[PDB]
């Protein structure tokens, strides 16, 4: 058995997404499929079922009105589509099978995930600081949207000593983090770190003088 | 509903976890792991019958209302987050966390002031440094001119480093360009179990 | 001295030779005559588990009827998603009629005399039967039409009544007629119900649900989602298919006129029999009324139900073997 889902999504408030999961390695048509979610500082929710022969739906009673499933047998591909999105529905969703034998709950086999971003943000490229130097330099990656973003230094020939932080959401809206590396103050040699942000197709070295 | 116990739990390899739940309805009560950036995998169904290829290492066990899920000899793969599960509702999740026990090692503190080119942007971050300090809990105190930061600061904590165990701490105090130019002493204030009283590292814009 | 057990089991009908009527036709070739003097032994002492949710003979009548609709309903174009095959379209005329299922030798079949067993667990009334009372195989959903009723008060019939994933049969206690027609003179039609008689049955089938719930508020809606066979009350009507709009049958605000629904038949059609779509010819001419009676309901049980009140029901096609569940509920195989 494989589940798999589409990829990634980022979308402004009070519009819509839809995911995909397909399924093989069994009778598609032959077990309900599920779908949960889990938002950051949220616990895991079920948001509802399909019963994939009839295309028959249950779903948890807060989400009524607002959610859509589907699915495309020719294809063995369950749909949801989450309407009028808020940004408290930023969270990954997953879709869910019942274990093999059946129960139906016990959720023996998961998708890998399709993370939602909503946000009212935009798609945006960071801004890079240079954090100026026993001793310690580093780059501040400021104000870029969405997550994530890498970043190596001396194009990967100065690894020990680093650390690139976990991002923080500030209030803007932007997400923000730094990267430092620790040497021998008698050591300052050229030192650039180079950041990368996919999303925006940004890159940037930034030497730190 | 279902609840989940305790929210939290810091271990070290070798230990056992002991996770609780309390549902209010009977039926099968469920166990999930969810490792960092993984899908959650079924570990435990009826509340006591292992999946497949679960190892002998996992076990359930119940009383009533409480469930309790234990995992003994922790090792690497099992650190992560647990639910528990009825029908269609979890519990809230306990994240389970690994602390390698090591000597007490106090941070180094450096402070960074704003960038030219981002005074440029007419916004100000001041950067404090922890570098290399165990264990995790550890406190930053932010004062432009003696007057007290609070809220002003985003904080971000590396994982424990698997070879020294140590943690290291950025804390970044953001203030506007107009804000920033109007005080004189930025100071980041560090208090630490390594410490035998808070330390100050600061700087004048001067 | 006997053993639950499953087995090969025959039917029995009062089909004639004469009558072409396709189904009738099917059962003087599948069939043998009904009993002409059944006999029913019930002896005290003796208690027996029931489950209706896991009974073969459901699977097996479940054969029978896929069996009867390849060779009478077989439609002028399979559309199976990786073949699409032309084939004969013969006009369709078909009546239910009451199937008797019976055992070979060496087994029997155990029927429950408790006048308000829910289909589950042991039973204190127990009987042996050769043979089941007569069924007709209605094909159909959101409402089981034709069927047997409770002897003594409306019954909710359910495997695990908390898991909203089980699906919930309404068992009434006294039916309901719905007139179906199709005036002549293309594919319009229409459904008539009375609406003191069911809105009655309503009150009293809430009651008894909420009796199950711990008296909390129960609230109907229409279905959530999915094929139009499944959010229509569907059926086969003299070889045509009807959809009926229910919405208008679940109206909290009256709880009285005859209400009547509308409908519509359907040549392109979702084949329940397995996987793909049907097409049937087009409508015959003349005006098509099919009576049914409404002894029956299904019901999906919304999930998520959060704060206590408002658990939210929809009629729920769920599966067909559902239909024969609610008739073959009281019976077992067991093998002497
Ligand atoms: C139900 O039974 C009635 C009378 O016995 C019959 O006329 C009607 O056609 C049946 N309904 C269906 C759709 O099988």
């Amino acid at each position: 058995v494989q589940l798999v889902q589409s990829g990634a999504e980022v979308k402004k408030p009070g519009a819509s997404v839809k995911v995909s999961c397909k399924a093989s390695g069994y009778t598609f048509t032959g077990y309900y499929m599920h779908w949960v979610r889990q938002a950051p500082g949220q616990g895991l929710e079920w948001m509802g079922w399909i019963n994939p022969n009839s295309g028959g739906t249950n779903y948890a009673q807060k989400f009524q009105g607002r959610v859509t499933m589907t699915r495309d047998t020719s294809i063995s591909t369950a749909y949801m589509e989450l309407s009028r999105l808020r940004s408290d529905d930023t969270a990954v969703y997953y879709c869910a099978r019942g274990k093999y034998c059946y129960y139906n709950w016990d959720f023996q086999h998961w998708g890998q995930g399709t993370l939602v971003t909503v946000s009212s943000a935009s798609t945006k490229g960071p801004s890079v600081f240079p954090l100026a130097p026993t001793a310690a330099l580093g780059c501040l990656v400021k104000d870029y949207f969405p997550e994530p973003v890498t970043v190596s230094w001396n194009s990967g020939a100065l690894t020990s000593g680093v650390h690139t932080f976990p991002a923080v959401l500030q209030s803007s809206g932007l997400y923000s983090l730094s990267s430092v590396v620790t040497v021998p103050s008698s050591s300052l040699q050229t030192y650039i770190c180079n950041v990368n942000h996919k999303p925006s197709n940004t890159k940037v070295d930034k030497r730190v003088e | 509903v279902l609840t989940q116990s305790p929210a939290t739990l810091s271990l070290s390899p070798g230990e056992t976890a002991i996770i609780s739940c309390r549902t209010s309805q009977s039926g099968s009560l469920a166990w999930y792991q969810q490792r960092p950036g993984q899908a959650p995998r079924l570990v435990i169904y009826s509340g006591s019958t292992r999946a497949a290829g679960i190892p002998d290492r996992f076990s359930g066990s119940r009383w009533g209302a409480d469930y309790n899920l234990s995992i003994s000899n922790l090792e690497s793969g099992d650190f992560g987050v647990y639910y528990c599960q009825q029908y269609e509702f979890f519990g809230q999740g306990t994240k389970v966390q690994v602390d390698i026990k090591r000597t007490v090692a106090a941070p180094s503190v450096f402070i960074f002031p704003p960038s030219d080119e981002q005074l440029k942007s007419g916004t100000a971050s001041v950067v404090c440094l922890l570098n290399n300090f165990y264990p995790r809990e550890a406190k930053v105190q932010w004062k432009v001119d003696n007057a007290l930061q609070s809220g002003n600061s985003q904080e971000s904590v590396t994982e424990q480093d698997s070879k020294d165990s140590t943690y290291s701490l950025s804390s970044t105090l953001t203030l506007s360009k107009a804000d920033y130019e109007k005080h004189k002493v930025y100071a980041c204030e560090v208090t630490h179990q390594g410490l035998s009283s808070p330390v100050t590292k600061s700087f004048n814009r001067g | 001295v006997w053993k639950d057990a499953d087995t090969t089991l025959f039917c029995a009908s009062d089909a004639k030779a004469h009558e072409t009527e396709c189904h009738n036709v099917w059962a003087t070739h599948a069939c043998v005559p009904t009993d002409p003097n059944p006999q029913e032994i019930h002896l005290e002492n003796v208690t027996e588990n029931f489950n209706m949710w896991k009974n073969n003979m459901v699977e097996q009548m479940q054969e029978d009827v896929i069996s009867l609709w390849d060779q009478c309903l077989q439609p002028c174009v399979k559309l199976t998603g990786g073949s699409v095959i032309k084939q004969a379209c013969p006009k369709i005329s078909f009546d239910p009629i009451p199937i008797h299922y019976c055992t070979p030798a060496g087994y029997v079949i155990l029927k429950c005399n408790d006048k308000n067993f829910n289909g589950t667990g042991p039973c204190k009334n127990v009987s042996s039967v050769q043979c089941t009372h007569g069924i007709k195989p209605v094909v159909s959903t959101q409402l089981l039409l034709n069927g047997s009723l409770a002897e003594e008060e409306i019954i909710i019939r359910s495997e695990n009544l908390t898991n909203n994933a089980k699906t919930i049969i309404v068992h009434l206690n006294k039916s309901v007629e719905i007139n179906c027609t199709r005036p002549s003179n293309i594919r319009k039609a229409y459904c008539e119900i009375n609406g003191t008689k069911w809105n009655k049955v309503l009150k009293q089938v809430t009651e008894k649900l909420k009796e199950h719930f711990n008296n909390k508020t129960i609230i109907f809606q229409p279905p959530s989602g999915g094929d139009l066979e499944i959010t229509m009350h569907h059926f086969n009507c003299r070889g045509e298919f009807f959809y009926c709009n229910t919405t208008q049958l679940f109206n909290n605000t009256c709880i009285n006129g005859t209400i009547t629904l509308p409908c519509k038949i359907k040549q392109i059609i979702n084949m329940w029999q397995g996987t793909g779509q049907a097409m049937y010819a087009p409508p015959i001419d003349g005006k098509i009324n099919c009576v049914s009676n409404i002894t029956g309901i299904l019901l999906t049980r919304d999930g998520g139900a959060n704060n206590t009140s408002n658990e939210t029901f929809r009629p729920g096609g769920g599966n067909i073997k559902d239909n024969w569940r609610s008739e073959l509920y009281k019976y077992k195989v067991v093998q002497i």
